[PDB]
DNA sequence: CCCTCCCCTAC
């Protein structure tokens, strides 16, 4: 909101906020409402606290209560305090928007795609005795972009449907979730620019990418305590 | 009677957790700062996770509620664990606590957050208390109520709450006010230090808190049970 | 051998109990659950089966024919291959039956008991025949008696009674409910089928696709995991989870 | 509940200008002593009322509600020097928070049964 | 140097400017275009 | 040692002994060690009903104070028969002990160049059923055998 | 705006035990957050009780915020780009309750997007 | 008056004797019965000898003690160190009371008096088998036989007339070793 | 309610 840094020039620049997942952390094996229903209302209460100021997008957590396959579904229309139905009248949608996990964000003309970081995680949880750092990440990346397949390991990701998962046209941004290491690179496969950007998690090492469209660069800001 | 019960038990749930976090009655590495336990506390109120204790701690408060229509004060009795010696006293004043059978829930845990706050910050000036050397006690005041005097009837139990009545009615010992504290030997007496904090004062539930601390001694009192200077 | 695990494993726990904590209130209860978690259906279905040999040329008559051999020449009869060879042990299940049937004109087979789509276990049956008497025994030198312990234990949630199917909307706790419990379902859903792929790498000898198939594919019966999986693709499956998903759709449409 | 509270509660709160909440009255004092500072004195029926106040709630066993009101009059007092000082509200608000209050906490020992063991000087 | 010399060094020369509040500065509008065009591959029923 | 007193009374010294004491009781008819009978935790689950099977009668009494009897002097038991008296302002303290540190501290710590055997053959066979009808030997042919001579016991190393 | 900023500060942080913020100030006055923190470095001097821990942040070139907890040797002094006192701690734990905030007109940075009912 | 203080302080000395033979090694554990006997409605188990022999001396010790209650200033029990013959527990209980006062009021002092009983014996520290023998000693103000300390004040009954005051002292040769006395 | 057949175990 700029009430910190009080540059409201840099500040503004700053025209949606997007979550990429992973907004609330619990044990399915062991979990009542009543505590879930404390941290969404918490959340709840952080949203209406900073929807006026920036829009904010919100996107399914490979933890949080949504399908534990790859495609996951927005969150609910439910699960949020009463201070939100104003926002979820159905009609104000630009300010306040809940997608699939993965999605393409036509953010002024400039589409990217955003997943939870759940097929990442995945092909890390293998051990592969032919070939965890941020570049073996990153290399795990251009790989995954190279074989024109979003999940390589089908059965880890998603199960079934009701494919997707091979892309039909390449985006110019690409955004993973929950990764223990931040890392930026820009490609150039088949004559074409794709830009890869491994946002980390807020919980450990709680730092955040502010992505500019103008010139496709990335910068890191870090919030420490 | 039925949201303010909820709200009371919660509150003294975190006021006895926050007592033996912050007086090191048990090691700090079992408390873990916690918003669920099982109700919706006011604030990260450290809980133990050992359960015999978390099963203690809700009997007592369980037993507490029970009576507290005779009960108008509750104290957490500190007791050094070598020698019977009260060295402090923790009370929670329920002067009136507007007991009506006919004020939502946040103004209520506002009123709970302030007070817990307030506890905190006279706790934290306290001294440091020595490890395996402090053990707690709860001692309450009634006004017309008689305990133990319930099993003179031979009764045979049938369902759960006459069972956990009959408990409840011979769980407590009739004692005497300024009982554990030091006999005035004469030789530099003691002098007990009183505190106050402030209290919840919600609609439905009226409290006042305050605070003994020994501050004194004439040698064999608080004896390598306050880390030394700190 | 002639009873199911499940009683053998019950009836080792209550002596267990009995000679170290010496006490009967601890029996009683672990007893009450016991009965209470078969009653619902939350068992592996796989300490429930008997175990007795069939000799087919040595019975009197068809009538006096054990339970097993119902079962083998049911099975002989769709195919003359199934002939079981002398004195080996037919596994069979009792399912649930009308009242005054007789006990040989159910036996269930394992493999038509999991197949069956509205087959459900004789609970009743089971907890009377197979638990009273032998506990009785165990306890009545003791001076008491297990039949009293056993005889004393519309709408989505359990309102009394209420579409939808739930009197009370409380959106903001169902939604929350319903999803809690198909996380938990797809979670344990998932690690059946992890645990069934990593066994059968030992002969596919690959991780990925058409392994997750050859692991499915799989259907011994001498491994709880199966019957877990069976289990847990029976309610996905269900008709429990289709309301499930409609309220929660119809919860989601405002 | 049982015909023994004597009250609408369990105990009789002592009231003071109408008033039963201790929150409430300890507001009131708050804003009678933040807008006594500028008229340079309280009144003296003010004064003495707040002492008859004090009185009556330590004869019914409340030093702990003595002592909070005690400390703060005492912040309120500290809070306002270096703006509110020498104006000749701050000195005779001190002589009376003094004369008045710090006497009287030491007076009424009791217990509801007895006398407490043993003596306090208060944190004050 | 101490917190205090940072402190009055920082805070004591305020701007206390472009803060009226009462015509604050409009955020930059970044749209989407896929808000409205539906069509969602990974979208399931 | 400690002093008894400036003007004490000793009394007789104890018909018993540390080890004689178990031998006397045995010999008056009581076993030694009197083991603790099947019980009920709680008294809810006793029913007040007599406990008999096949005309043998069975005393099952549970260890929870509400069913144990009052102690006793001179064979006859001391109870209270007026109704009890109470007064006004009493204040009574909690009786059961909490938990000690030492118990929180371990729970948190914690949490030959001669053939004398028998060469050994192993063969088993797959057949190409049709549809789901198991093997037959009539109208299914094998179509893979595999065998595995067990090398522990096989000699000639041909 | 004095005497009445430090009132209710006073207030806040005395008679109820409750960690204080400037966006509470924010909500309170309906002033600039420069404002608020000039008041927060008024209210920290002429102040003989020091019944409070105050809490500063730092605020570096790379937008490096940092809340300081030593408060003896910071690193990177010439890297700071701002200094004022995040909030007032009438104790060492801070742990900060959040509610809802009416903020009808005291925001600084507006979105382009407005809000429609119905 | 003295009816019921006597009727009670019977039980209580009867209470309070077993509890101290049972918690020291006077005699063997597993000889006692603390599953089926309930002192004055206590939680706690307290335990009594099985064997009729030792019931029977210590009521007529008690009776005979009772019997010259208006000429015993102080009643103790020792504990005693074999091979050593000397005191090295004493657990003290005062006689102060002069020969109105209401039956519950007794009955909850000597209930509270022996729920501290009870407490103190509970930390005690463990002690060896067949090392420690009791002896019952009365104190006259102003059959029967002519004759370093760590006091622990105990809370006796001070209702009235009764001013009962309990203590015990303590301080071998290594037989005390450390090692939940109701497990077995 | 008791007999007969089948199953299973202990020595
Ligand atoms: S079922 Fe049992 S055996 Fe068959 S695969 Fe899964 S685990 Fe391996």
């Amino acid at each position: 909101m700029g009430r910190i840094n009080n540059k409201i020039d840099d500040i503004s620049l700053i025209g949606r906020l997007l979550i990429c997942g992973n907004s609330v952390d619990f044990d399915i094996k062991s979990v009542n409402k009543d505590e879930l229903m404390i941290s969404l209302t918490e959340f709840s209460k952080f949203l209406h606290n900073i929807l006026p100021s920036i829009s904010v997008d919100i996107m399914p957590g490979t933890n949080d209560p949504s399908d534990k396959s790859l495609p996951q579904q927005p969150f609910h229309k439910s699960l949020f305090d009463k201070s939100l139905e104003s926002y979820f009248n159905g009609s104000n949608k630009e300010i306040l928007n809940l997608v699939t996990n993965p999605y393409e964000f036509s953010y002024n003309g400039v589409d990217v795609l955003a997943v939870s970081g759940k097929n990442i995680n995945d092909i890390c949880k293998y051990v592969i005795p032919s070939n965890d750092d941020i570049e073996h990440r990153l290399d795990l990346m251009e790989c995954t972009m190279k074989w024109q397949n979003i999940a390589p390991t089908a059965p880890d990701t998603l199960w079934c449907y009701p494919d997707p998962f091979v892309l039909d046209k390449w985006p110019h941004v690409y955004i993973v979730a929950n990764q223990p290491y931040f890392g930026t690179r820009v490609v150039e496969i088949g004559g074409k620019n794709i830009k890869i950007i491994s946002v980390p998690e807020f919980s450990s090492t709680g730092m955040i990418i502010l992505l500019d469209l103008e010139t496709l660069e990335a910068e890191t800001v870090k919030i420490d305590i | 009677n039925r949201w303010v019960e909820k709200w009371l038990r919660v509150y003294l749930k975190c006021y006895i957790n926050l007592i033996l976090f912050y007086r090191n009655v048990y090691p700090p590495q079992s408390f873990d700062y916690t918003t669920y336990q099982s109700f919706n506390l006011p604030q990260f109120v450290p809980i133990n996770r050992h359960p015999a204790l978390i099963d203690y701690i809700e009997e007592l408060i369980l037993d507490v509620l029970s009576k507290l229509t005779h009960v108008y004060r509750f104290s957490i009795c500190i007791i050094n664990k070598k020698n019977d010696l009260c060295i402090e006293k923790y009370v929670l004043d329920f002067s009136e606590l507007q007991h009506v059978d006919k004020i939502t829930e946040t103004e209520v845990f506002d009123e709970f957050r302030s007070s817990l706050n307030s506890l905190i910050m006279h706790l934290e000036k306290l001294p440091k208390v020595n490890d395996d050397t402090i053990t707690f006690e709860a001692v309450i005041n009634a006004i017309e109520l008689e305990l133990g005097h319930k099993l003179d009837r031979n009764r045979r139990v049938d369902s759960l709450e006459e069972k956990a009545e009959i408990e409840r009615d011979s769980n407590w010992v009739k004692c005497q006010e300024d009982e554990n504290l030091p006999d005035n030997n004469g030789f530099q007496p003691p002098k007990i230090k009183l505190t106050s904090l402030v209290g919840s004062d919600v609609g439905p539930l009226i409290i006042h808190q305050f605070s003994e601390k020994l501050i004194s001694g004439d040698d064999k009192i608080l004896n390598g049970v306050y880390s030394q200077y700190e | 051998r002639d009873g199911i695990p499940a009683q053998q494993k019950i009836i080792e726990k209550c002596i267990r109990l009995l000679f170290q904590t010496k006490d009967l209130s601890k029996i009683k209860k672990y007893l009450q659950n016991e009965f209470f978690k078969i009653q619902i259906g939350k068992v592996s279905a796989q300490d429930f089966c008997f175990a007795k040999e069939v000799k087919l040329g040595a019975y009197k008559s068809e009538k006096t024919a054990p339970a097993g051999a119902v079962v083998v020449k049911r099975r002989i009869n769709e195919d003359h291959r199934a002939e079981p060879q002398y004195k080996e042990r037919i596994p069979y299940l009792v399912v649930k039956g009308k009242q005054g049937q007789l006990l040989r004109e159910r036996c269930v087979s394992p493999e038509e008991f999991l197949e069956g789509e509205n087959l459900e276990l004789d609970s009743e049956y089971y907890i009377n025949k197979i638990l009273i008497p032998p506990l009785d025994r165990l306890f009545n030198l003791i001076g008491i008696n297990v039949g009293n312990w056993a005889q004393e234990i519309c709408g989505e949630e359990l309102k009394i009674c209420s579409l939808c199917d739930d009197c009370l909307e409380k959106r903001s706790t169902t939604t929350l409910s319903f999803l809690i419990k198909k996380l938990k379902r797809q979670k344990e859903y998932q690690t059946l089928k992890t645990v069934c792929r990593t066994c059968s790498y030992r002969y596919t000898s690959d991780a990925g696709i058409e392994n997750d198939h050859i692991a499915s594919k799989c259907n011994s019966y001498d491994c709880p995991v199966f019957y877990s999986r069976v289990k847990a693709e029976r309610y996905l499956r269900d008709n429990q989870s289709v309301q499930r998903e409609e309220a929660l759709i119809s919860l989601n449409d405002w | 509940k049982n015909h023994f509270m004597g009250q609408n509660s369990i105990f009789q709160p002592i009231k003071f200008q109408n008033l039963t909440r201790f929150k409430k009255i300890c507001q009131l004092v708050k804003q009678w002593v933040a807008e006594t500072l500028g008229d340079g004195g309280p009144h003296e029926k003010d004064v003495k009322l707040f002492v008859k106040y004090l009185i009556k709630l330590c004869d019914s066993n409340r030093v702990h509600l003595v002592l909070h009101l005690s400390n703060l009059i005492s912040r309120e007092l500290n809070l306002c020097a270096f703006l509110n000082q020498d104006h000749s509200g701050f000195q005779t608000w001190e002589r009376i928070l003094l004369n008045d209050i710090i006497p009287l906490l030491n007076r009424n020992k009791h217990t509801y049964q007895t006398v407490r063991k043993l003596d306090m000087d208060f944190e004050v | 140097l101490h917190m205090d010399a940072l402190l009055t060094k920082f805070n004591e020369d305020r701007s206390l400017q472009d803060e009226n509040l009462s015509q604050p500065r409009t955020r930059v509008r970044i749209v989407d275009d896929n808000l409205y065009n539906k069509s969602n591959p990974f979208q399931l029923c | 040692g400690l002093r008894y007193g400036k003007r004490a009374f000793v009394y007789g010294e104890p018909p018993f002994g540390y080890q004689d004491i178990l031998n006397k009781l045995e010999d008056e008819g009581f076993p030694k060690i009197d083991y603790k009978d099947p019980f009920f935790s709680n008294p809810v689950d006793l029913e007040n009903k007599p406990y008999a099977y096949a005309g043998k009668r069975f005393e099952i009494s549970s260890t929870h104070v509400s069913t144990r009897i009052p102690v006793q002097f001179g064979g006859e038991t001391v109870s209270v028969y007026n109704k009890p008296t109470f007064d006004m302002f009493s204040s009574w303290k909690y009786a059961l002990k909490p938990p000690t540190y030492d118990a929180v501290q371990k729970w948190y710590n914690k949490v030959s160049s001669v053939h004398d055997s028998l060469t050994h053959l192993t063969l088993e066979i797959h057949a190409n059923t049709r549809s789901d009808k198991i093997p037959d030997p009539a109208i299914d042919e094998v179509s893979m055998i595999i065998w595995c001579l067990e090398e522990e016991t096989f000699p000639l190393d041909l | 705006m004095d005497q009445k900023a430090s009132y209710f500060i006073n207030e806040k942080l005395f008679t109820e035990v409750k960690p204080v913020l400037f966006t509470d100030l924010i909500h309170h006055l309906k002033i600039g957050p420069s404002m608020a923190k000039k008041l927060m470095f008024d209210y920290y001097k002429q102040t003989t009780n020091a019944k409070y821990n105050c809490v500063v942040i730092c605020c570096y070139k790379d937008q490096t915020i940092k809340i300081i907890h030593d408060l003896s040797n910071i690193p990177q002094q010439d890297s700071i780009i701002d200094c004022f006192i995040y909030a007032f701690n009438p104790m060492d734990s801070f742990i900060p309750y959040y509610d809802i905030i009416d903020q009808k007109d005291c925001l600084t940075i507006k979105n382009s997007y407005e809000l429609k009912v119905s």
